[PDB]
């Protein structure tokens, strides 16, 4: 029995550009087990029509997930993901950055 | 994926040794062979693993190709007991075995001294009413078909005494007719010259 | 396409 | 080993029938195939693993279920024209590995009940011109009449079943080949020295076990129903 | 170049909450093109690439009938787990499983792999010469004795040496457009002040495919691995990969840094440096 804590990254597919559609990703990957929580958030508040992709897993057997949807942003709208795990003491919030 | 197995019938004399094939254009994993009586259950004589691979389980000798592509069914000095269905099977890629259709054996009795006869026999709690029993003729001799449909003739089968180390064909005969005599009984058959016929 | 075998540990 | 209960089975044409299929090999795979005379075996239906199942080449007209690992029942439905024929089952540790078949089980299913008869049987007394000529003596019997073909037939010899000297006919006669439920005949052979014979407290009989109808069954028929049941003939010997 | 298929098969337990939960993935090289879930409504195997889906009805209904028996077999397996492991039946548990296989620049077999994990940890695996086994400990020393028993190795070899590689062949043929393709890296820097001495260069490279890239920073003479921020390669979400690195640097020695892209789809390695 072996735990492994998710790193996090949010992105957007394309470089942003304020008023035009996009997709806000938030990948997951490196964490053992499977079970995992994420969610997107516009402004504070938990984004609806989140998708993601299907479980796969790493040469180490670690998993990783693609959580993502279509947006918007603009230069006042704040994104983040919130991501929990077993392995986290408390939930993670991780802001979205333009140029990261 | 496919097995062929030929020959698909065969026939010999008890003590002559034989050789099955099981032949394929694919690769097989492992490969089985089966001995199946009538009515029963497919025995599992041996399984193959290795190419090249010789496995002698008494008289039965068994071979693998080098390319497990192939196997053979080799056997040595038949006996009446060899007589059976013989079938190779192998790995099949979709969770099963693949079955060649088969080689149906039939070992015959070498009859040293034949006294064919056909005999007259009563029955027990009857008058009249009988059957003709075609008895100790050589393994060469074949029990035909009846002409009509009211004749009743059986396949020759063989019968072992082994307190007097005696073997014997024969085959009966039957007829609800009234001109049907142990005489023309075996009419429709290659009978030899020499039959003894009670008088 | 998977394999069409399945076994068990 | 593989348990397949019973090894005769007869229902009405119309009648679902499920086959059994028991194995302690604490085997993974199990597998159904059905037999024709002379020929060799057509798959049905397997399982790779427990709570799974695929069809072999001939699965219409068929089902089966694994919800255990250690029985796989098949259940012959209303088909085709053809499920009269012998049902083997088997096993393999995992899947395409050695297989270990069962005893298998021959279903007859007629078209009517008042197609099922009981063999007559009839024991022929070897005659005295076999005895002169070659010091021996055939005993011949007849079992005849009978569908469907689901019999055995054994010697027995002053109270005793016997394996020697006995040749007993491979399959039957069908008495009328035009007919699919057309009755059967089956011969055997007892042979014994002609010595044998001629001691008259020699006691031999024939007897043939028949597989027939149940108790489910209905019977409206004059003759006696044709229940499952032993017939047998007998002979004794005779002195000369 | 060289090209790989890999199935990625999960069963996760649930004990007081149903069955097992399944999912199987099929990959070629860094595209997905198919998935099953047993949660799922459709209960069969589904495209996840548009080339796959020119296959017809019989090899769905494979596909789906096969995947079927694998999810039964391993939901087994984690029965089978627990008790080797002496676990309790309340807990949740992991039986993780990948096979599949490489081929070469001609398309010929290069090396098969099978192996399992319980728990994120190896449990056994097939090695190189698909012939022989490697067992973690006691538990899967006994799941090796079964299969060496029943000659799963030689079967397994057959299907990774042989099948596998034909179905690799024959899907690197249908998604010829999407498969056999390069997508060049699309590339920019960007400056960012971090203090009234220093500033960040971040050199990006968006848009590319197969995933393999190598993005470094020189300065004046070659690899800066100082105060150099490399982030993990991710996926774009449409198919393509994501990577920038980043280096801090004393302002006005902007000039001194460039970044270096070497990727399949570039005639020649990009060399980019800060243009204001």
């Amino acid at each position: 029995m072996i735990q492994r804590t998710p790193k996090i990254q949010v992105y957007s597919r394309h470089p942003a550009e304020n008023g035009k559609s996009n997709f806000l990703n938030c990948y997951v990957s490196g964490f053992h087990p499977s079970d995992i929580e994420v969610d997107l958030l516009k402004n504070g508040e938990r984004i609806e029509k989140v998708e993601h992709s299907d479980l796969s897993f790493s040469k180490d057997w670690s998993f990783y997930l693609l959580y993502y949807t279509e947006f918007t942003p603009t230069e006042k709208d704040e994104y983040a993901c919130r991501v929990n795990h077993v392995t986290l003491s408390q939930p993670k919030i991780v802001k979205w950055d333009r140029d990261m | 994926q496919l097995l062929e197995q030929s020959p698909q019938f065969l026939s010999i004399q008890e003590g002559e040794n034989l050789t099955v094939y099981c032949n394929s254009s694919s690769v097989f994993s492992s490969l089985q062979w089966y001995r199946q009586e009538p009515g029963e259950g497919p025995v599992l004589l041996v399984t193959v693993v290795t190419g090249g691979e010789v496995k002698k389980l008494k008289r039965l000798t068994f071979q693998f190709g080098d390319a497990r592509k192939d196997s053979s069914l080799h056997i040595t000095a038949a006996q009446p007991g060899d007589t059976g269905l013989y079938l190779c099977a192998g790995a099949g890629s979709q969770g099963n075995l693949i079955f060649g259709k088969g080689t149906k054996l039939s070992v015959k009795p070498n009859i040293q001294n034949p006294d064919p006869a056909v005999y007259q026999l009563r029955d027990s709690k009857s008058s009249d009413k009988s059957v003709c029993l075609f008895t100790d003729f050589d393994s060469q001799t074949n029990v035909s078909q009846s002409k009509d449909s009211d004749v009743y003739i059986t396949d020759k089968t063989v019968l072992d005494m082994r307190s007097m180390d005696f073997k014997s064909n024969s085959a009966v005969a039957w007829s609800n007719k009234s001109d049907f005599a142990c005489a023309n009984a075996f009419n429709n058959s290659i009978i030899p010259e020499d039959t003894f016929f009670p008088s | 396409g998977i394999l069409g075998f399945v076994f068990t540990l | 080993g593989i348990t397949q209960s019973p090894k005769y089975l007869f229902r009405k044409e119309g009648q679902n029938v499920t086959l059994s299929c028991e194995q302690n090999l604490n085997h993974d795979a199990m597998y159904w195939y059905r037999q024709d005379p002379g020929q060799g075996l057509r798959l049905i239906y397997y399982s790779q693993i427990v709570n799974d199942f695929q069809k072999g080449d001939i699965a219409e007209g068929y089902s089966v279920s694994r919800e255990k690992k250690e029985s796989f029942p098949l259940t012959v439905t209303s088909a085709q024209k053809n499920p009269t024929a012998f049902y083997l089952c088997a096993s393999s540790s995992r899947s395409s590995y050695e297989q270990y078949f069962g005893p298998g089980t021959r279903l007859t299913v007629t078209e009517d009940l008042k197609n099922v008869f009981p063999p007559e049987v009839a024991v022929f007394e070897p005659s005295e011109a076999e005895i002169s000529h070659t010091q021996k003596a055939t005993l011949v019997c007849l079992a005849t009449g009978f569908y469907p073909d689901h019999v055995e037939l054994s010697w027995w010899v002053n109270g005793k079943e016997v394996h020697s000297g006995v040749s007993t006919d491979p399959q039957p006669l069908k008495e009328q080949p035009a007919l699919n439920d057309s009755r059967y005949s089956l011969s055997s052979r007892l042979r014994v020295s002609a010595t044998f014979w001629q001691n008259p407290r020699n006691h031999f009989r024939c007897q043939v076990q028949f597989y027939g109808l149940s108790e489910n069954d209905e019977w409206t028929q004059d003759r006696a129903k044709p229940v499952t049941q032993i017939v047998s003939a007998e002979a004794w010997g005779r002195a000369d | 170049g060289s090209h790989s298929m890999r199935y990625f098969f999960t069963s996760v337990s649930r004990p007081g909450r149903g069955e097992p939960r399944f999912i199987a993935v099929g990959y070629v090289d860094d595209t997905q093109f198919v998935r099953f879930d047993s949660d799922a409504a459709s209960q069969r195997m589904e495209p996840r690439a548009p080339w796959i889906e020119q296959e017809g009805p019989e090899y769905w209904d494979g596909e789906t009938r096969k995947v079927k028996a694998h999810s039964q077999t391993h939901r087994v397996d984690l029965g089978t787990l627990r008790g080797y492991y002496n676990q309790s039946e309340a807990g949740s548990h992991t039986v993780q499983r990948m096979y599949g296989c490489d081929v070469g620049s001609d398309w010929r077999f290069l090396r098969g792999y099978h192996q399992y994990a319980y728990d994120g940890k190896d449990y056994i695996a097939l090695k190189e010469d698909l012939r022989s086994w490697t067992a973690a400990d006691m538990a899967a020393q006994t799941t090796k004795h079964k299969w060496e028993a029943a000659h799963v190795a030689e079967q397994l070899r057959a299907y990774l040496e042989g099948t596998c590689v034909e179905w690799l062949r024959r899907y690197l043929e249908n998604g010829k457009e999407t498969l056999q393709r390069t997508d060049a890296p699309k590339t920019h820097m960007t400056h960012h002040a971090v203090s009234d001495h220093e500033a960040t260069l971040r050199c990006w490279a968006l848009s590319f495919y197969p995933a393999e890239i190598t993005l470094t920073w020189q300065r004046d003479g070659e690899d800066q691995t100082q105060d150099t921020e490399l982030v993990e390669t991710r996926p774009a979400g449409d198919g393509t990969f994501q990577k920038w690195a980043a280096v801090v640097v004393p302002s006005g020695q902007e000039q001194r840094y460039t970044c270096h892209v070497q990727h399949e789809g570039l005639p020649k390695p990009l060399t980019l440096r800060w243009e204001p």
